RNA sequence: GCGACCCCAGGUCAGGCGGGACUACCCGCUGAGUUUAAGCAUAUCAAUAAGCGGAGGAAAAGAAACUUACAAGGAUUCCCCUAGUAACGGCGAGCGAACCGGGAACAGCCCAGCCUUAGAAUCGGGCGGCUCCGCCGUUCGAAUUGUAGUCUGGAGAAGCGU
RNA sequence: AGUCGAUCCUAAGGGUCGGGGGAACCCCGACAGAUAGCGCGUUUCGCGCGUACUCCGAAAGGGAAUCGGGUUAAAAUUCCU
RNA sequence: AUUCCGUGAACCAUCGAGUCUUUGAACGCAAGUUGCGCCCGAAGCCAUUAGGCCGAGGGCACGUCUGCCUGGGCGUCACGC
């Protein structure tokens, strides 16, 4: 009966209490490495609703990512091409910062499976997420029927194939209908299907 | 607590020797480089025969992985003869050759006759 | 050179062993098509390029 | 005079080791004969002696492995060389029970409303 | 680790603390805390051994004694969910809140809830001490819903 | 000085997991120009080639924060049609879907949160047994900063009857 | 071939942990840090020192030690005395 | 070779038992080096509640998960001095 209280308090982000706590936490995170395990989640309710459980095999890692757009990484900012592509700055990465954080966590921890992630803090330079990961080799995970699906081989590196919640968000799968139809089953798959020239036997 | 050094040093903590529940390898491996594998065959060239006749030395073709200590031990085991010194080289064909000089107590000619050359 | 590594020496030994004519009895085998050693090498014609 | 595998299987470890030593000594003597210019009859025996050595070694190895398997039977954490090989993915696969695990509501649904056997005729 | 844990305390001291968090700096006095905790020590939940012994006795006596009635146990309640439920249902008579809950958003609202429900609450030092009371490593908060007749006056 | 907790450190500690390989299909990122426009810069080539990663036997998608405006359909996927159409475009060169309709196949579900408090009913490891892909007993540990169970909007909780 | 060299040392430099960047292949390189360990006595535990690479990098730099005489068709400061 | 009327030939077929050298993601450190380290240890020699020589054979990478052991810091407390 406390998770609702915690959730509403975290919805109140501009309150003095939240500002003080977030300031202290952001300062502390600024002093530690980019990727670091946390003993327990600092947002228990959010972790619950995203699928975390307080049992062996579940882990949480704080990940820090840099803020801003994606500068085209060409030497001296020189583009050999037409003016339309000559742009260098004000370019944006197609993936989100939380997706980057999940990818960093997954690459660093090759022996685990990235279940989910959530925003925790941010400053002008850095954004902070916590990634929930699962040890698919643990007996508790393998015997829990609600999560042992992650142990199947088809779910390898969900974060790197864009199958997480952030992955679906940046792939455009969070909506349905006339505004999102081109993204299903995938944008490239739709392009291939549309460009295919069908030549039947009897023409 | 009283600290006399400004620098912090990591404290020494106990370490435990491995005590595995199961052995990774079921049984010890076989001894590939036994005496028979070390000593391939004696050399019966003119130079080898001259060495046997003059310097009381036998010439052997030996496994490339064998060292002088192993060669001496293998010769002792096979023929029960002491060795004054073993010299080794690798021929251009890639095989190892060993000049084994027996002690004066042993006759290289008699040893060769027993071996069958 | 006189100074050579063990690996290079072993490779040269293998090349020397491979540089030879085919056995005569190979030509008498039933349904034989090998006439000679097509991979013969001479130290002055083709270098090993090691 | 020829070696029989079924006869070797009835011998003990010490006898097999002694036979292996004798065969190795005979092989060394045959190599000496070959290098000194032995006759074709002696030369042909090299293959037979090598086959005998391989047979004795195989029998010894199989006996030792059978003994180790029997010793480790009905035990967990077997040696890696004795564990089943299969493939990497198959080894990583979940067990049948773990695959079949399901929630209480799913079990209740299966027990209460399974697919019924029915026909459409009358 | 040492440097950062010291600098965190320094920064918390330096920065202005909003009243909601500042209320957790004023804990129960030493004498009152000792009295409260010596009172609580006699309402501790049964440990694993005691639970197993009671369960086996009940199993043994089920058929023989025809399930004799047993008096309802009186023990302290723990667990944030259950404590919040009891406070909301007005069953709680006393609430004890650890002053060092991390993250503190778990209990920062508990004093406000207790005040609104008219449930007396105190802030004490040591979630580890609360956990020791309830046979756990740590306890965010504890609650008393009822007390014994011999202890009603001191309670 | 002792003890409890927190965070962290060292272990060839006991037992596990990961890296790399292949290319036809599949998923994510990054990303041109040749060329066409009878020149050329927006456009086109192309959301392509090249480059960097990640799986399986298929992948991906999937159970409406949908399509429609009808007398209404009803997860996803694919085929025919819609259609070279609506639209986009130095409205130039060119580009270009979706809904309805007919078929192939069809399958639905699991969680978070208020709700044991007459006691975490949950799970992992060691040890000992058994009809050994698991079950039982015992002992340590995880967990109350919440493991089990109920509930998921199509409902559902509680109460009364069949 | 114990004695000739490599092998050992370090030079310009190279390759790295941690940390910082990076979609990633990778980039910087001891610079964001609880270093490796080293001595004394021992119930193998205690005591005392301990500035984040004990890695690669020279058959011409530095550097432990062999000389005559003889010997082969072809080896020798390596074989014989 | 083969009781060729048979535990039995085969440059036969097929697979369940077994062997499987140096490397390589490559894992003690390196590498134009079969170069340079540390640990355990069967058997044997004499050595006797003591240790020595030798060595079959096997171990010592990194990042992580669970559990454990040993520790550090007034980081949060409590009991005594
Ligand atoms: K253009
Ligand atoms: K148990
Ligand atoms: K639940
Ligand atoms: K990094
Ligand atoms: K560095
Ligand atoms: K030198
Ligand atoms: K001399
Ligand atoms: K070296
Ligand atoms: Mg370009
Ligand atoms: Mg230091
Ligand atoms: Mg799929
Ligand atoms: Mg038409
Ligand atoms: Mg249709
Ligand atoms: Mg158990
Ligand atoms: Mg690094
Ligand atoms: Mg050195």
């Amino acid at each position: 009966g406390a998770y609702t209280y915690v959730s509403e308090l975290w919805r109140k982000k501009q309150s003095d209490v939240m500002r003080f706590l977030q300031r202290v936490r952001c300062w502390e995170y600024r002093q530690l490495p980019s990727i670091v395990r946390v003993t327990r989640p600092t947002r228990p309710d959010k972790a619950r609703r995203l699928g975390y459980k307080a049992k062996q095999g579940y882990v949480v890692y704080r990940v820090r990512v840099k803020r801003g757009g994606r500068k085209r990484p060409v030497p001296k900012g020189i583009v050999y091409g037409k003016p339309t592509n000559q742009g260098v700055t004000q370019l944006k990465f197609q993936r989100s910062k939380r997706s980057v954080a999940e990818e960093r966590a997954g690459r660093k921890l090759g022996g685990l499976k990235v279940l989910n992630s959530y925003w925790i803090n941010e400053d002008s330079t850095y954004k902070y997420y916590e990634v929930i990961l699962v040890d698919a080799a643990h007996a508790a995970i393998r015997n829990d029927p609600r999560i042992n699906w992650i142990c199947n081989p088809v779910h390898k590196h969900r974060e790197l194939r864009g199958l997480t919640s952030a992955g679906k968000k940046y792939r455009g799968l969070r909506g349905k209908g006339h505004l999102y139809h081109k993204n299903r089953p995938s944008r490239r798959g739709t392009w291939k299907r549309n460009q295919t020239l069908s030549l039947r036997r009897y023409r | 607590k009283i600290r006399t050094k400004v620098t912090f040093h990591r404290p020494k903590t106990l370490k435990k020797d491995r005590n595995p529940k199961y052995p990774r390898i079921s049984a010890p491996g076989r001894n590939k480089l036994d005496q028979y594998g070390i000593l391939k065959y004696p050399l019966t060239t003119e130079s080898a025969m001259k060495k046997i006749e003059d310097n009381n030395t036998l010439v052997f073709i030996v496994d490339i992985k064998a060292d002088k200590k192993k060669i001496k031990d293998a010769v002792k085991k096979m023929y029960d003869i002491q060795t004054k010194k073993v010299n080794t080289l690798i021929r251009p064909d890639g095989t190892k050759k060993a000049y084994v000089r027996l002690t004066p107590d042993y006759d290289a000619l008699d040893v060769a006759n027993k071996i069958g050359i | 050179p006189s100074h050579k590594t063990f690996m290079i020496k072993k490779k040269l030994a293998k090349k020397q062993r491979q540089n030879r004519p085919i056995p005569y009895w190979i030509r008498m085998r039933t349904d034989n098509t090998i006439r000679y050693n097509a991979k013969r090498r001479h130290w002055r014609r083709t270098k090993l390029g090691f | 005079a020829r070696i029989k595998v079924h006869e070797l299987r009835n011998k003990t470890k010490t006898e097999l080791l002694a036979q292996l030593k004798d065969l190795k000594a005979e092989l060394a003597l045959l190599r000496v004969a070959k290098v000194t210019g032995g006759a074709p009859n002696k030369l042909s025996k090299i293959k037979v002696v090598r086959l005998s050595i391989a047979q004795v070694l195989t029998v010894i190895s199989q006996k030792q492995k059978t003994a180790l398997r029997e010793a480790y039977k009905n035990k967990k954490y077997l040696p890696l060389d004795l564990r089943p090989k299969k493939t990497r993915a198959i080894r990583k696969r979940l067990t049948k029970h773990q695959v079949s695990l399901k929630t209480e509501r799913e079990k209740k649904k299966e027990m209460y409303f399974p697919i019924r056997k029915y026909a459409i005729k009358v | 680790v040492v440097r950062i844990q010291r600098k965190r305390r320094i920064l918390k001291q330096r920065l202005k603390v909003p009243p909601s968090l500042n209320q957790f700096s004023k804990t129960l006095d030493k004498n009152l805390a000792t009295n409260l905790f010596k009172m609580l020590l006699k309402y501790r939940p049964e440990d694993k051994a005691a639970k197993k012994e009671r369960l086996l006795k009940r199993a043994q006596a089920e058929a023989e004694g025809k399930t004799p009635e047993t008096k309802k146990p009186i023990i302290v309640k723990y667990g944030l969910k259950h404590i919040t439920y009891l406070i909301e249902q007005n069953k709680a008579q006393l609430v004890v809140i650890a002053h060092d809950v991390d993250p503190i958003e778990l209990v920062v609202w508990l004093p406000a809830l207790c005040r609104k429900m008219e449930i007396p609450y105190c802030i004490v030092k040591g979630k580890a001490r609360l956990g020791s009371i309830v046979h756990k490593k740590t306890a965010s908060a504890l609650c008393l819903t009822t007390v014994k007749n011999e202890d009603k006056m001191e309670f």
